RNA sequence: UCUGAUGGAGGAUCGAGUUGAUACUGACGUGCAAAUCGUUCAUUUCAAUCACGUUUAGGGGCGAAAGACUAAUCGAAAAG
RNA sequence: GAGAACUUUGAAGACUGAAGUGGAGAAGGGUUUCUUGUCAACUGUGAUUGAACAAGAGUUAGCCGCUCCUAAGGGAUAGCUGAAAAGUGUUUAAAGGGGUCCCCGUCUCAAAAGGGAAACAGGUUGAUAUUCCUGUGCCAAUAGUAUUAUGAGUUAGAUGGUAACAUAUAUAUAAAUGAACUCCUUUACAUAGGCUUUACACUCGGGGUGCGUUUUCUUUGCACUUUACCUUUAUAACAAACCUUGGAAUCAAUUUACUUGGAGAAGAGGUUCGUUGAACUCAAUUCAAAAAUUUGUUUUGUAGCAAUAGUAAUUCGUAAUUAUCCGAAGUGGUAAGGACUAUCCUUGAAAAAAGGAGGGAACGGCUUUGUGCUUUGCUACUCUUAAUACUUGUAUGAGCGUACCAACAACCGCAUCAGGUCUCCAAGGUUAACAGCCUCUGGUUAAAUAGAAAAAAGUAGGUAAGGGAAGUCGGCAAAAUAGAUCCGUAACUUCGGGAAAAGGAUUGGCUCUGAGGACAUUAAUGUUAACUCAGAACUGAAACGGACAAGGGGAAUCCGACUGUUUAAUUAAAACAUAGCAUUGUGAAAAGCCACAACUGGUAUUAACACAAUGUGAUUUCUGCCCAGUGCUUUG
RNA sequence: UUAUCCAUUUAUAGGGAUGAAUU
């Protein structure tokens, strides 16, 4: 696990063909927060989003060639 | 205050061992444990480390010597050597 | 236990007939010395920092 | 011992095998049998 | 409280087998063996620890990046005070040789 | 009877020296071209204690003359020499404390240590803590020189042996009396197992010729001739005399 | 020189633990036991204690030494 | 079940009292482990149980260990003796690695507690779990060539900072020329003492859940409220080291303690290592101030791993939903780290392997003359990670251990024997306390037998009027206080002690008084924390270290100076040893003492302040006389 | 001095006047 903050880095790592799966969580904090997680042979990269709008746009901006998983 | 009259440093041994062997031993450890002047720095900070090696705390440059005296009459032949 | 400790804080069982450890056992004279020296030295530090007292008197005290 | 050698483990297996009793239908046509506590194998 | 037990098959407390107990999300106190501490690199002259370089074990030192093994100034396995001392000693004794040679004639 | 403790000592079972922590045999730099035809100077990088002996040991660095690189040696340290001091060996070297010289160079009446009773044995004599020797005078034609050993004998050694100018350090170690048994036990830890002594006369009458009786007395003359067998030499061995000395 | 502190040396003291066996000449002595049980006692910063590994093999070893110990056997072990 | 004091379930009363019949392990035992049947013998009583009998089943590792390296050492190689078995182990040795002629070099084995490449959390079955599953990592290696791509350097090897030094953030900080030859470092080390930091443990008040008593009181008493490894994890804080400026006596900073200073202190500003692993606005972000990107104000997030797991409750088919998993502190009980001081006639090991350095041998690509070199004609190229592909024998991860017991009946004691047997974990109260005594977590209610009556006698204890050693060889067994504070303390003496001498006074409960800290505001007002001492009234059958726990002292003499050791199973001493005293031999390999059949060896990695053999045994004062006897020795 | 015996090292120059130093 290795948290990443910059968003262009994640948009770059999404296009990498060695990645297989993505993980989308939703949980109640106090509204809903999400942690976009991405699975790759090396590591598992997560990103926190306090903005539901940014979560909504980014989840669909992610390329469809990879599989999506939601634990709940 | 002055806790003891004359036993001094040998009071650690308690009442055991005779005075003719405690006064005799006290002659030497008093000038053993006391730090000595160092030629290389002029700071009186040379202590003992083993049976025959003295070390200056400031210099960190150790010198050999006698068992407990940095210099001894058997070691003041340096004058005879150096008169040449 | 909590009621007894509340009484302990209120100071109801300090009796010599209750103590069973030595004077140095119940409290360390060494540790009390550490506490005293530390608080007074911190006071002296605050004195110098506020410059209420000169260095020459500070060292003497 | 929780740590044993290969030959020792195999020999223990052999001895346990030897501990098995005589089959029934053969008797239709033993005495050398140890007990785990009564006799020590020693090996 | 709880009670714990050794796990790394060596049930003695030798100075290579010290323990730092911790608790778990499962709610149980487990045991971990912290890696043995290692010394520090030392100058060859004053036998004093030199900065700029990590102080790991053999294997960890091998795994460490090249940016954590040396100070980049000439020797690097010699403390700066000693290397400065050596440098000016080196220049001045050579110059003393030169002046003695020129005064020889 | 049976084998005596004075006999089992040389069998080599438990009387082997505890060589585990000894840092190196005390030996001086041996012969080469430079020693016989000039001075060669090294330095002492460190000085250390040796658990067995009393006198400390000097770790001396040297540089060879045929292979690039250094060599290390351990010398019996002499009094009053410090780390970093340059030590000079050979013939033409200037006589000073700690240096090494052939016996045919220094004047008479100069203290000396680390003699060499036969040339080449790289250090054999006068090595105990706080001891020295003195040359009495060279031969008129050279090739010989007599020295007064600490025991008090005049021995004649050639002029091509080597020795160290000065006195072995760690002097007067015997002045301080041992008080507690623990000091003696610790001291004898790292040398041998010759301790404790155990009086012979209180032995059983079969494991020592001195023992036996009902008043623990020797019972026969303690002096024994030098021609005695192995199990007989146990008393004052061929004593020339007995009693307090008179000079 | 005298007084008050800090300081923490000692083959220092008491003392559980470990190690041992002082006295009860206590019990049992066809016993829990071919040397045990209860109370008492000794020692505890060092000549300490233990574990594993390792050396010394019989007219020998080993012994802070009592003719002790060397597989319950020892004034010469044990097997033939 | 036909059978039940000693099988199972429930109720009740107790015990073991974290130095436990609790968990793990080692040596040893070797299927005793689990399930289904089981009573011929055994389980000394019964017996349906069982460590018995019968039939099946059960031990999963690139990461836990072994395998690796080295020690006191063993075995063996060359030589040397010996008839040999054997004894020696470099003593005339042509004895294996590397580079490219040169350098180096007896082999091998010996640690399941030393050094050691690599792991964690939850779940998982009748029997195994750091091994299986789920999820997340890490370590090691990866042959030759060709392709791409990631990055640097150059038209043959980077930078910034005046410095301690720092800098490559690509998915992945991988790439900062570098040979032969060398010097270091790590690996890598004693004890004692206190101080400090962190973590765990314990404790406290609040909030939220559930439980429980509630004649009577009770903002109530109990349980849960959690977050591993990994990400050079980022930073902050701290002990030290170092750098820059600074230039001291009226000496100065400073520790609990002393330490340090013109070989450059204090002040001020920085650099790093190590402790910890989300401390600190740490992250980006919403808002304001600097300019072709810096400083101030907020949101969010258990920093990611993370809730999707556990835990506690609540509903609902009988697999899901539901709400909580957070504002703070004190104790020092352990462990580790740090900086120090003290002690040693004691100085407290090595290689395996890895790193760093001094050094500077060789140097673009294509084409070509000529005998790799000089040359002529053009410039986009050199090193490293990742993937891909093809040729090479199939181009990731060998083998072994992994159940159980650790004595309570799974070990040795002829045995289901009160014996012996090696380590870690270690709760509350009481208290100096890991002592005793009682309780919570866990475990048990079982020991080769049970009901009844209670005499003699035995045995483990109690208690005894008045006398108080009259008993007896002898105050042998027991009784006397013993804790803590305070007061007082002799003869002698080596002046250190004796000494807790002797000998006394106080001691409970409740209600109070005083003293002992840290934190923030323009001298004064506030916020907040320990149990520690000193004193006081009042009260009780004058008793209060109420049990538990704990010196009997004194006057002497002999012996041994003391601490220690010893006759395993009759003797623990006055016996030994020790420190000291003194003697003798010995100048080295043609010597001493000793082992060896011979070769040879130990003392000896030694050298008179040493080795060997002796008697006496602190200290004080002494240590008188005889060389005829026997010894020993000196000259011829 | 050859036998023989001893000692020494990598068997490394025939005799006299606290830095490195290898191609």
């Amino acid at each position: 696990p290795k948290q990443i903050t910059d968003i262009r880095k994640f948009l770059k790592i999404s296009r990498k063909p060695d990645t297989t799966a993505v993980i989308i969580m939703k949980k109640k904090s106090k509204t809903v927060i999400t942690k976009l997680k991405l699975r790759t042979k090396k590591y598992l990269y997560t990103m926190v989003f306090a903005d539901r709008k940014k979560a909504e746009r980014i989840e669909n901006s992610l390329l469809p060639s990879l599989k999506r998983i939601y634990y709940p | 205050s002055r806790r003891t009259k004359k036993v001094g440093l040998t009071g650690k041994y308690g009442t055991r061992y005779g005075s003719s062997l405690r006064k005799q031993i006290k002659k030497i450890e008093l000038m053993q444990h006391a730090k000595y002047l160092c030629t290389f720095c002029g700071k009186t900070a040379t202590k003992r480390t083993c049976v025959g090696i003295w070390k200056c705390k400031k210099c960190k440059r150790k010198v050999c010597g006698g068992a407990w005296s940095l210099t001894t009459p058997a070691a003041v032949a340096k004058s005879t050597i150096i008169r040449l | 236990v909590r009621l007894y400790k509340l009484a302990k804080r209120k100071g109801r069982h300090m009796g010599i007939g209750k103590r069973k450890g030595t004077k140095n056992a119940r409290t360390n004279q060494k540790t009390l010395w550490i506490k005293r020296q530390r608080v007074l030295r911190r006071l002296l530090k605050r004195l110098r920092d506020s410059k209420k007292v000169d260095r020459h008197l500070y060292h003497s005290f | 011992g929780s740590i044993k050698r290969f030959r020792l483990k195999q020999r223990l297996g052999k001895c346990r095998r030897q501990n098995r009793p005589v089959p029934h239908w053969y008797r239709l046509k033993n005495t050398k049998r140890r007990h785990w506590r009564r006799t020590k194998l020693g090996l | 409280a709880q009670r714990v037990h050794y796990r790394r098959h060596n049930h003695y407390n030798t100075k290579s087998n010290k323990v730092r107990p911790v608790r778990t999300p499962g709610g149980k106190l487990t045991i971990h063996v912290v890696k043995k501490k290692a010394g520090k690199p030392k100058c060859a002259d004053c036998k004093t620890a030199i900065q700029g370089v990590k102080a790991l074990r053999p294997a960890d030192n091998y795994r460490a990046r090249r940016k954590n093994r040396t100070v980049a100034r000439a020797y690097g396995s010699i403390c700066a005070r000693c290397i400065r001392e050596r440098i000016m000693r080196a220049f001045l004794f050579e110059e003393q040789k030169c002046v003695r040679q020129v005064l020889k004639e | 009877g049976r084998v005596i403790r004075g006999q089992r000592k040389g069998r080599g079972s438990i009387f082997k020296s505890h060589n585990h922590h000894r840092k190196g045999a005390a030996k001086l730099r041996h012969l080469d071209y430079c020693e016989k035809k000039g001075y060669i100077k090294g330095l002492v990088k460190d000085i250390i204690h040796d658990p067995g002996r009393g006198a400390p040991l000097a770790k001396v660095i040297f540089k060879r003359t045929e292979k690039y690189g250094k060599k290390e040696e351990l010398i019996i340290a002499s009094e009053g020499m410090f780390t970093g001091q340059y030590i000079s060996c050979g013939t033409k070297a200037p006589l000073s404390v700690g240096n090494i010289l052939p016996i045919g160079k220094m004047p008479e009446g100069t203290l000396i240590c680390n003699l060499e009773h036969r040339t080449g044995n790289r250090g054999t004599l006068v090595k105990a803590s706080g001891c020295y020797a003195t040359v009495v005078g060279q031969s008129e034609d050279g090739k010989k020189t007599k020295v007064r050993l600490p025991s008090g004998a005049k021995k004649t050694i050639d002029a091509k042996a080597r020795a160290m100018v000065g006195v072995v350090g760690a002097g007067g170690r015997i002045d301080k009396p041992i008080l507690k048994a623990g000091v003696a036990h610790h001291k004898y830890r790292v040398k041998r197992n010759c301790w404790p002594k155990v009086r012979g006369v209180a032995m059983n009458p079969v494991e020592h010729p001195h023992g036996g009786g009902n008043h623990q007395h020797i019972g026969h003359p303690s002096t024994v001739s030098r021609s005695a067998p192995a199990g007989q030499k146990v008393g004052l061995i061929a004593a020339r005399r007995t009693g307090l000395l008179r000079g």
